[PDB]
């Protein structure tokens, strides 16, 4: 149950952070 | 392990050597005032709040009592 | 010491899948990635008292009490 | 213009005084109560030792 719930419950802008974290992100796979 | 490690704060020492003239008890009674400051339980009693006092002596009751000192766990699983 | 069979009974573990992220999130680089990961390849193939004691060490003593709980309740299921 | 000085002197070192006073005093109950705080965590951590055994 534990791992159904972290499957389906899993994680869900104008903050620059946010922003360069999706940058980096993609640089990498 | 770890029993081994908390022996010297549980003014616990190992058999000294005994040389001809100098008898075994004089020499760890020797031993035991000379490593006298590094146990705890007195020191605190003697320089330390009730509180910590109290936590201490639970913490070292916890430490000295071990599954190792003698008791067996294979045989409740048979 | 443990080694894997010579022809697997079971294979539905159906284990997660492999989360990746940054090299710093791991060791720090991926030199120091591929260093570690060959260092510890040595112990992929079997079980010893290595994993014993660091799973011990892990563990604790609720993680033991409970796993050799649930241990037993297979048993008497089988 | 003498009088003025030393009468806006006074009241900023009386002032400056105070809130260094305030200061000490926060520092050393937060201090206080970090002691009390540890000593709570050690009850808790020694209670759940206790329960595993």
């Amino acid at each position: 149950k534990g791992i159904q719930l972290r499957k389906v419950e899993e994680q869900r802008e104008n903050d620059v952070a946010t922003i360069l974290s999706r940058r980096i992100a993609v640089e990498y796979s | 392990c770890d029993l081994l490690h908390a022996a010297p704060f549980q003014n616990i020492l190992p058999r000294v050597h005994v040389k001809e003239g100098e008898r075994l008890d004089a020499k760890m009674k020797r031993l035991e005032s000379k490593y006298a400051p590094l146990h705890l339980v007195p020191l605190i009693e003697r320089l330390g709040t009730p509180q910590q006092i109290a936590i201490a002596r639970e913490g070292d009751l916890l430490t000295k009592e071990r599954l190792c000192c003698g008791l067996s766990m294979f045989e409740v699983i048979l | 010491r443990f080694v894997r069979t010579v022809l697997p009974f079971s294979q539905e573990f159906q284990r997660d899948k492999q989360p990746n992220a940054q090299p710093q999130y791991l060791h720090g680089s991926k030199a120091l990635n591929l260093a570690y990961s060959s260092i510890y390849g040595s112990y992929r193939n079997f079980v010893g008292p290595p994993h014993f004691q660091v799973i011990c060490r892990l563990l604790g003593y609720q993680g033991i009490a409970v796993v050799m709980e649930e241990l037993l309740k297979v048993v008497k299921s089988l | 213009t003498t009088q003025s000085l030393a009468s806006v002197a006074y009241l900023i070192n009386t002032l400056a005084n105070n809130v260094l006073q305030m200061l000490d005093i926060q520092a050393s109950q937060l201090r206080r109560m970090e002691s009390s705080i540890n000593h709570i965590s050690q009850t808790v951590d020694i209670h759940k030792e206790k329960v595993a055994r």
